[PDB]
C-alpha cells in the first residue's frame, strides 16, 4: 500500500484505454520482453535520441499486456511507474527517505515477481537522497537477483552523464538501443495517430497532408528527431484550422485589425498644430484608404466563397513549416509568381547593365521555387569578378533587398581580414579547451538562426590561400561544423564571392 | 537479538540451497580464509572490477563453512549479512541509529567469535551519520568482528581512502578478472541452474562460443558476468519460441496485419494524388501474403517430418546486441554479398579496380577469413576531381545500412592547424569542454558499425595523421576520459587529390612526400582512380535523368528524353579536367531553368509529361 | 629502428609469459599527447576540478598491482614535457599525481619505441636522437638498442609463423588447410621489399589465400570440416 | 556511548554534566583519554562544555589524533588549540621494528600454536 502512494499505475491506464496506439517496433518490444522475463539481472533500458520514441515503447508494452500478446511468463504483470520526486517530498529527517525506499522495495518483494517496476528517465536514481554515499543503491542488491523488474529510459547523453560514471551499477542493466525511424515508418506511423487529433480538434486531415508532413520536415527542420518533428506540424496545423473556423478566417482578421490602427492613428494626428505633420497626416489617409479598398474587396469576396477550406492539405503544412523556420516551403500562391516572373526588371531599378549576371542569377532563384534544384546543395554558389567600380557588390547588396525586404538581412565577412592561416578559428570557433569555446563558430551561428540569408564573401582573393578549402564542403553541400561538433546546414542559402583577379586584362 | 532485526543469514541461505555453485577461485578464497582467522586485525576486503566475482567469492566461502572443508579456527561459525539502510531507517530521535549500532555491536562482541559479520558495498559506511561508521574502530583494530567487506575498484579510492586511519583496518584482497577457458569451466558448471529455470537444453558447443564472442564484440563490460547473459537471453528467447510460434511468422503475420489495416483506410479518400500510394500498399500487401503462405506451409513440413540453445542462438543474441552482423549467412545475405559489384555499378559507373576492391573486403569478413583485431578494411583511395571517390564511399554506406546518413563523416580541410586535434579525442581533465568526450571517439563508440569517412585528408595538418596512427593497424582510441573505443569492425576511407593527373608514379610520388612510411605501412591497397572515358558518360546521363525524374514525381510530372538530345548532353560532357561535374550543371542549364520558366508561366501542370527534343542548337521542351 | 620490423611486437611478446596474458600490460599511445596541457591527462587534474575523482591514467593503473610493464609507443610524436615527467620517473622511481600520492614505479619495465632517422645507417639514427631528446634523459636509460632489418632469411619462419595463425583463426570450423613447399617459397620471395618489413607479407597472405577462400566458402563447395591444399600456378596460387 | 537513548531536550548536557562534576569531584587524581578527540567538535545536534573546564585547569584530557584531522577540526576553533601542547610521534626504524617485534612475537607465538 506504499506503492499506492508513491506509484502511478500504467496497466490500468492501458485498460481504459487512455493511451495512445503503438505502431511498428516490434523487434524493440520482443528484444524488451524477452530481457524482461529471463533468470536475472532482468532489466532493460531504452535509450536513444530524444523523440524516437522510447516512452511509447513502454506504453505499447503495457497495451500488449492488457490485450494479451505476450509470453506464459509476463500474464497480467500490472505494470508500475514508480515517481522518485514524490518520494523525497518532504524528508527532511534523518531517515525519512530510507524508510519509504525500503516500504516499497519490500512491497514489491512482497508479490510472487508480479509487479514491474518502471522509472521513467532513470538518471535521476543516482543521487536520490543524499546528505557520503548511501542512498539511490539500496535498489543495488535487488537488481542482480531479478527480484524488482525495472524497465527505464533515458536519453543517450544524459545516461553517459550520470550513469556510466557508476560502473557497478551500470552493470545491472541492460541496453537497448532505439534509433530514430525512416520517413516511411513516420508515415505509417502517422497514418495510425490520425485519429485523436482529427476527434480533439473538430476537424479533418487528409492523407496527402500526412504525407507531406513526413517528407517537409525530414528536409527543412534539422534539429530534432523524426517521428516527433511530424507530429508536431500536423497538430499545429489542425489547431490553426480549427481557430479559423470561429467564423472568421485569415487575411481578413489582419486588415481588420491594420485598418482599425491607422483609424487611432489618424484620429490623433488630425489635432497637430505644426506644418512638418501636415504632410505626414496626408500619406496615412492615402494608406487608410488604399487598405480599406482591398478590406471591402476581401470582404465581398468571402461571401461569394461562402454562399456559391474544412480539411488540412498539403499546403497547411507548408504554412507551418514557412511560419517556422521562415524558409519559404509553399506553393508560389499567385501573389508572388508575378512578382518572380518581374524579378529581373525590378532588380534592374538598381544595377544597370549586366544583363548576363543579373539573369544568371535570378534564373537560380527562379528554379528554386519551381522544385527543380537540387535539394541537397545550396540554392546557388556564384563568383562574379571584373575591374573596380562595377557593381559586382551592388548586385549582392540589391539581392538581398529583393528577398528580404531589409539590406542589413544578410551575412556579410570581410574576407581581407583573412590573411593569415590563422584567421580561419574565427568563423568555425575554438576547439575543446580552449578559450573562446562557448561562443561558437561566428558564421556557424549567425547561418544556425535564420538558415534564409544571402552569404557575402567580398574580395575573395585578398585572404590566405588555406581559408578557401574550408569552402570546399559549404559549396558542394550544406554542412560545415563548428568546435562544439553540431552541423549547420547551408542548403537554403546563397554564397557569394566577388573579387578583382586580372583587373582589366580580357 | 539486536541481530535478527537488521540482518540476513548467508551461512543459513547457504544450508537451503538457495546460492548457486561457485566453481574455482581457491586463491581468493585461501587468503580471504587465512586473514579472517588472525589475532588482530583479522577483517578483509575483496576489491577489484564490477562483474569479476567478489560477492560469489563470499558465498563460495559461507557454502564452504556448511560442508566443513574449513581449518577448525573457523568451523560451526555464521557468516550474518549486516545491513546498514535498515539501521538508518527510523531514526528521526537524536540517538536511535547510534543506540541500534550500539546494541548490534554489543550483540556482536557478548558471543565468543562465533559470527562473521559481512558488508557488501562497505562504501556506503563511512556516511550514516548525519560520527557514525565511526564508533566501529576500537572494535575493528583488535579482531572482535570479523568484517569481511568487497567493494568495486574505484569507490574505495573514492570513498575510503579518504579516511586513511579507517583503510589501516581493512586488508585488501586483489580479485582480477578470469580468462576464457576459465570462463569455459564457470559455465559449465552453472548451466545445470538455467536449465532448469527455462526448460531447455543448453549445449557445450554454445557454452564455449559464449565465452569467445563476448570477449571480442563486448568489451565495455568483464568477463563472466558478460557471458551468463548470452546464455540467458539465448534460453528465454528459445523459450518464447518453444511457446505459441517461432520468429518471422510472427513479423510477417504482425506486418500484414498493419498493411491491411491502412489498407482499409486508403480505399476511402477522394484524392487523385492518393490514388497512386494505394497501388503499391497492395502490391506489397501481396507480397508479404506470398511469404508469409511459403513460410507457413513449410513450417507445417518441419512439424511433421530447434529445441536447444546451439552455438547460433548465442551469435543472434551478440548481434541484437551492439548492432554487429555475426551470424552464418543465412542463405539471403550471401546471395546479395555475390551480386556486389553490380549493385555498386548502379551508382558508380567504371573504377572497377576499386569497386572490386571494396567489395573484396567485406566478403572475407563475413566468411570469417579476415584478420580478428584489425578494422575490416583501411584504404585510402585518390585521383582527379569529379570522378568518383566520394561517391563511392557514400555508395558502400547506403546499402550496409541502407541509409547513407549512418555514417560517420568528418571533413579534415577544418584541421588546419594542430591543436585541433583535441576536436576528435577531447580535453584532459581540469578543462573547459570536458565533459562532452570526444566527437569521432564518441559516434563509434554507440554503434560500433558504421563506416567512417576522412575526406580531403591532405588538407590537414601533418599531426592528424599521427592521431590517426594506431586507429589503423590496431583498432584503438582513447580519449579524455580513458575510455578505449575499438574501430576494429569499421570500414576507414581517406579520399584525396594529390598528384591530379599525374600518370602513375608522378601521383605516386607525391604521397610518398606528404605521407610518413610508417603511415603509408598500416593501409591496405592504395586506389587510383582513373579519368572518365565518354563512353561511359553516357550512362551518367542516364543517372542524372533518372534522379531527376525521380526529384519531379512530387508534382505528378514526367519527362521522355529522345536519344539525340540525350546523347548531345553526353557530347556536351566534356573537358576531362573537372570529371562528371560540368554535366550536372548542363542539365540545368539545358533543361531545368526553362522547364521552371514554364513551369510557373501556366503552360504546364500536374500529371503533364514534357518531350524533350534537340533543336539545332540546344534543347526544346 | 625501422618501420615493421618487430619493436612493437617484442613488448605484447615479453608481457605474454610474464603475466600469461597479452592484454595485461599498461599501454598509452604517445601520438595524441601533442601538447602541453595533455600531460594533465596521464597524471590527474588537481583537486577542485572538473574530472578530479577520476585520477591520473598512467598513475591510477600503476599505483594498484605495481607489477606491470608500460609501453610508450612513438614517444617522439609527444611534447618536449612530457619527458620531463618521465624525467623523474627515471633516476628516482616514481612521481607524483593530482592529489599528492607518490606511486613507485620500481618494479615496472618501461619500453619506448621511435622511428627517428629511419633512413639512416648506424649514425643518423644517433644523431637524430641526440637532437630530440636530451642529454640528461638519454643517459639515464639502458642500452638505446636498435633493430635491424627483416632478411631473406628471416621471413620464411614469419611465413611460417603467419600460416600457423591464419589456421589457428579458421580452426573454428574445422577447415585446416595444407600448404606446400613451393607454395611458401613463393609466399616468401614475392613480398619481401626491404624498406616496408613484414606487413607486406600480411597483406599478400590476405590477397593470395583469403580472398579466393572466401569466394569460394561462401558459394558452397567448401563446407566444413575439410581440408583443402593450396598450390603454385605459374604466376598465382591455387586452391 | 554517552550520545544513546538521549532523545530527549534536556538529557545529553545532564549526562555529559554529571560526568564532568564526577570527575571534578575528585581532586586531581582521574586523568580522562579521548581516543580521536578531533570528534568532540559536534555530538550536540554541545560537546563544548569544557572550555570552561579547560580555563579552571580541572581537567586532565590527554588525547591523539591524526595529522590532518587535527587541523581540520580543531585549528578552525583556535579558542580551544591554545589549550592543548602537541606532541609529535613519529614513524620507527628499521632496527627499532625488530626490537618491537622481539617484543610482540610471544603473543602471537601462543595465539596460534606455531
Ligand atoms: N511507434 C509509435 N507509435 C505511435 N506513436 C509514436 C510512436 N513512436 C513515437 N510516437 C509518438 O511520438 C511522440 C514521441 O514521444 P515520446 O516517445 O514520449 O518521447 P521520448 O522518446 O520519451 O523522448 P524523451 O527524451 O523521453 S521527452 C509521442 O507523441 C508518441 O505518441
Ligand atoms: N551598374 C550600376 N548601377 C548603379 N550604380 C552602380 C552600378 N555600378 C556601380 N554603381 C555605383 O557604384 C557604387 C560602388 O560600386 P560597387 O559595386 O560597390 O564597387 P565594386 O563593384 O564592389 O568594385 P570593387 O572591386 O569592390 S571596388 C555603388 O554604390 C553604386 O552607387
Ligand atoms: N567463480 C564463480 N563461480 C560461479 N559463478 C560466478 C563466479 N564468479 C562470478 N559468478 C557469477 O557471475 C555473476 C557475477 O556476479 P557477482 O560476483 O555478484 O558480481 P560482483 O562480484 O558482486 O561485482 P559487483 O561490484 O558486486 S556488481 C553472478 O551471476 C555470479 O553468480
Ligand atoms: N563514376 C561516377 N558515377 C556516377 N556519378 C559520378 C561518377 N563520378 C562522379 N559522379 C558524380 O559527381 C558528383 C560528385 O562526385 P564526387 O565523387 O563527389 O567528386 P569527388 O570524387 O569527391 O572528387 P573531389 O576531389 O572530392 S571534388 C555527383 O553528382 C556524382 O553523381
Ligand atoms: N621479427 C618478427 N617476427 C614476427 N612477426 C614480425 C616481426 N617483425 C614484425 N612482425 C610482424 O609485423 C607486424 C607488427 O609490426 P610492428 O613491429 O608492430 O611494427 P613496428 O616494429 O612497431 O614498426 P612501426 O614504427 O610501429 S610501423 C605483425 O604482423 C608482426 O607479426
Amino acid at each position: 500500500q506504499a506503492l499506492q502512494k508513491y506509484s502511478t499505475d500504467l496497466t490500468a491506464r492501458a485498460r481504459e484505454g487512455k493511451l495512445d496506439p503503438v505502431i511498428g517496433r516490434d523487434n524493440e518490444i520482443r528484444r524488451v520482453v524477452q530481457v524482461l522475463s529471463r533468470r536475472t539481472k532482468n532489466n532493460p533500458v531504452l535509450i536513444g535520441e530524444p523523440g524516437v520514441g522510447k516512452t511509447a515503447i513502454v506504453e505499447g508494452l503495457a497495451q500488449r499486456i492488457v490485450a494479451g500478446d505476450v509470453p506464459e511468463s509476463l500474464r497480467d504483470k500490472t505494470i508500475v511507474a514508480l515517481d522518485l520526486g514524490s518520494m523525497v517530498a518532504g524528508s527532511k529527517y534523518r531517515g525519512e527517505f530510507e524508510e519509504r525506499l525500503k516500504a516499497v522495495l519490500d512491497d514489491i518483494k512482497n508479490s510472487a515477481g508480479q509487479i514491474i517496476t518502471f522509472i521513467d528517465e532513470l538518471h535521476t536514481i543516482v543521487g536520490a537522497g543524499a546528505t557520503a554515499m548511501d542512498a539511490g543503491n539500496m535498489i543495488k542488491p535487488m537488481l542482480a537477483r531479478g527480484e524488482l523488474r525495472l524497465v527505464g529510459a533515458t536519453t543517450l547523453d544524459e545516461y553517459r552523464k550520470h550513469i556510466e560514471k557508476d560502473a557497478a551499477l551500470e552493470r545491472r542493466f541492460q541496453q537497448v538501443y532505439v534509433g530514430e525511424p525512416s520517413v516511411e515508418d513516420t508515415i505509417g506511423i502517422l497514418r495510425g495517430l490520425k485519429d485523436r487529433y482529427e476527434v480533439h480538434h473538430g476537424v479533418r486531415i487528409t492523407d496527402s497532408a500526412l504525407v507531406a508532413a513526413a517528407t517537409l520536415s525530414d528536409r527543412y527542420i534539422t534539429a530534432r528527431f523524426l517521428p516527433d518533428k511530424a507530429i508536431d506540424l500536423v497538430d499545429e496545423a489542425a489547431s490553426r484550422l480549427r481557430m479559423e473556423i470561429d467564423s472568421r478566417p485569415v487575411e481578413i482578421d489582419e486588415v481588420e485589425r491594420l485598418v482599425r490602427r491607422l483609424e487611432i492613428e489618424e484620429m490623433a494626428l488630425s489635432k497637430e498644430e505644426d506644418e512638418a505633420s501636415a504632410e505626414r497626416l496626408a500619406k496615412l489617409r492615402s494608406e487608410l484608404a488604399d487598405q480599406k479598398e482591398k478590406l471591402a474587396e476581401l470582404t465581398t469576396r468571402w461571401q461569394n466563397e461562402k454562399n456559391a477550406k474544412e480539411e488540412v492539405g498539403p499546403d497547411d503544412i507548408a504554412d507551418v513549416v514557412s511560419a517556422w523556420t521562415g524558409i519559404p516551403a509553399g506553393r508560389l500562391l499567385e501573389g508572388e509568381t508575378a512578382k518572380l516572373l518581374r524579378m529581373e526588371d525590378e532588380l534592374g531599378k538598381r544595377v544597370i547593365g549586366q544583363k548576363a549576371a543579373v539573369t544568371a542569377v535570378s534564373d537560380a532563384v527562379r528554379r528554386s521555387r519551381a522544385g527543380v534544384s537540387d535539394p541537397n546543395r545550396p540554392t546557388g554558389a556564384f563568383m562574379f569578378l571584373g575591374p573596380t567600380g562595377v557593381g559586382k557588390t551592388e548586385l549582392a547588396k540589391a539581392l538581398a533587398d529583393f528577398l528580404f525586404d531589409d539590406e542589413r538581412a544578410m551575412v556579410r565577412i570581410d574576407m581581407s581580414e583573412y590573411g593569415e592561416k590563422h584567421t580561419v578559428a574565427r568563423l568555425i570557433g575554438a576547439p575543446p579547451g580552449y578559450v573562446g569555446y562557448e561562443a561558437g563558430g561566428q558564421l556557424t551561428e549567425a547561418v544556425r538562426r535564420r538558415p534564409y540569408t544571402v552569404v557575402l564573401f567580398d574580395e575573395i582573393e585578398k585572404a590566405h590561400p588555406d581559408v578557401f578549402d574550408v569552402l570546399l564542403q559549404v559549396l558542394d553541400e550544406g554542412r560545415l561544423t563548428d568546435g562544439h561538433g553540431r552541423t549547420v546546414d547551408f542548403r537554403n542559402t546563397i554564397l557569394i564571392l566577388t573579387s578583382n583577379l586580372g583587373s582589366g586584362g580580357s | 537479538q539486536a541481530l535478527q532485526k537488521y540482518s540476513t543469514d548467508l551461512t543459513a541461505r547457504a544450508r537451503e540451497g538457495k546460492l548457486d555453485p561457485v566453481i574455482g577461485r581457491d586463491n581468493e578464497i585461501r587468503r580471504v580464509v587465512q586473514v579472517l582467522s588472525r589475532r588482530t586485525k583479522n577483517n578483509p576486503v575483496l576489491i577489484g572490477e564490477p562483474g569479476v566475482g567478489k560477492t560469489a567469492i563470499v558465498e563460495g566461502l559461507a557454502q564452504r563453512i556448511v560442508a566443513g572443508d574449513v581449518p577448525e579456527s573457523l568451523r560451526d561459525k555464521t557468516i550474518v549479512a549486516l545491513d546498514l539502510g535498515s539501521m538508518v531507517a527510523g531514526s528521526k530521535y537524536r540517538g536511535e541509529f547510534e543506540e541500534r549500532l550500539k546494541a548490534v555491536l554489543d550483540d556482536i562482541k557478548n558471543s565468543a567469535g562465533q559470527i562473521i559479520t559481512f558488508i557488501d558495498e562497505l562504501h556506503t559506511i563511512v556516511g550514516a551519520g548525519a560520527d557514525a561508521g565511526n564508533m566501529i574502530k576500537p572494535m575493528l583494530a583488535r579482531g572482535e568482528l570479523r568484517l569481511v567487506g568487497a567493494t568495486t575498484l574505484d569507490e574505495y579510492r573514492k570513498h575510503i581512502e579518504k579516511d586513511a586511519a579507517l583503510e589501516r583496518r581493512f586488508q585488501q584482497v586483489y580479485v582480477g578478472e578470469p580468462s576464457v577457458e576459465d570462463t569455459i569451466g564457470i559455465l559449465r558448471g552453472l548451466k545445470d541452474r538455467y536449465e532448469v529455470h527455462h526448460g531447455v537444453r543448453i549445449t557445450d558447443s554454445a557454452l564455449v562460443a559464449a565465452a569467445t564472442l563476448s570477449d571480442r564484440y563486448i568489451t565495455a563490460r568483464f568477463l563472466p558476468d558478460k557471458a551468463i547473459d548470452l546464455v540467458d537471453e539465448a534460453a528465454s528467447r528459445l523459450r518464447m519460441e518453444i511457446d505459441s510460434r517461432p520468429v518471422e511468422i510472427d513479423e510477417v503475420e504482425r506486418l500484414v496485419r498493419r498493411l491491411e489495416i491502412e489498407e482499409m483506410a486508403l480505399s476511402k479518400e477522394e484524392d487523385e494524388a492518393s490514388a497512386e500510394r494505394l497501388a503499391k500498399l497492395r502490391s506489397e500487401l501481396a507480397d508479404q501474403k506470398e511469404k508469409l503462405a511459403e513460410l507457413t506451409t513449410r513450417w507445417q513440413n518441419e512439424k511433421n517430418a530447434k529445441e536447444e540453445v546451439g552455438p547460433d542462438d548465442i551469435a543472434d543474441v551478440v548481434s541484437a546486441w551492439t548492432g554487429i552482423p555475426a551470424g552464418r549467412l543465412l542463405e539471403g545475405e550471401t546471395a546479395k554479398l555475390l551480386r556486389m559489384e553490380d549493385e555498386l555499378g548502379k551508382r558508380v559507373i567504371g573504377q572497377k579496380a576499386a569497386v572490386t576492391a571494396v567489395s573484396d573486403a567485406v566478403r572475407r569478413s563475413r566468411a570469417g577469413v579476415s584478420d580478428p583485431n584489425r578494422p575490416t578494411g583501411a584504404f585510402m583511395f585518390l585521383g582527379p576531381t569529379g570522378v568518383g571517390k566520394t561517391e563511392l564511399a557514400k555508395a558502400l554506406a547506403d546499402f550496409l545500412f541502407d541509409d547513407e546518413r549512418a555514417m560517420v563523416r568528418i571533413d579534415m580541410s577544418e584541421y588546419g592547424e594542430k591543436h585541433t586535434v583535441a576536436r576528435l579525442i577531447g580535453a584532459p581533465p581540469g578543462y573547459v569542454g570536458y565533459e562532452a568526450g570526444g566527437q569521432l571517439t564518441e559516434a563509434v563508440r554507440r554503434r560500433p558499425y558504421t563506416v567512417v569517412l576522412f575526406d580531403e585528408i591532405e588538407k590537414a595538418h601533418p599531426d592528424v595523421f599521427d592521431v590517426l596512427l594506431q586507429v589503423l593497424d590496431e583498432g584503438r582510441l582513447t580519449d579524455g576520459h580513458g575510455r578505449t573505443v575499438d574501430f576494429r569492425n569499421t570500414i576507414l576511407i581517406l579520399t584525396s587529390n594529390l598528384g591530379s593527373g599525374g600518370s602513375a608514379e608522378q601521383v605516386l610520388a607525391a604521397v610518398r612526400a606528404t605521407f610518413k612510411p610508417e603511415f603509408i605501412n598500416r593501409l591496405d591497397d592504395v586506389l587510383i582512380f582513373e579519368g572518365l572515358n565518354p563512353e561511359e558518360l553516357v550512362r551518367i546521363v542516364d543517372i542524372q535523368l533518372a534522379q531527376l525524374g525521380k526529384r519531379l514525381a512530387q508534382r505528378r510530372l514526367q519527362l521522355q528524353v529522345s536519344l539525340p538530345a540525350k546523347r548531345w548532353l553526353a557530347q556536351r560532357g566534356f573537358d576531362p579536367v573537372y570529371g562528371a561535374r560540368p554535366l550536372r550543371r548542363l542539365v540545368q542549364q539545358a533543361i531545368g531553368d526553362q522547364l521552371a520558366k514554364m513551369l510557373l508561366a501556366g503552360q504546364v501542370h500536374d500529371g503533364d509529361t514534357v518531350p524533350v527534343n534537340v533543336s539545332p542548337d540546344a534543347d526544346s521542351l
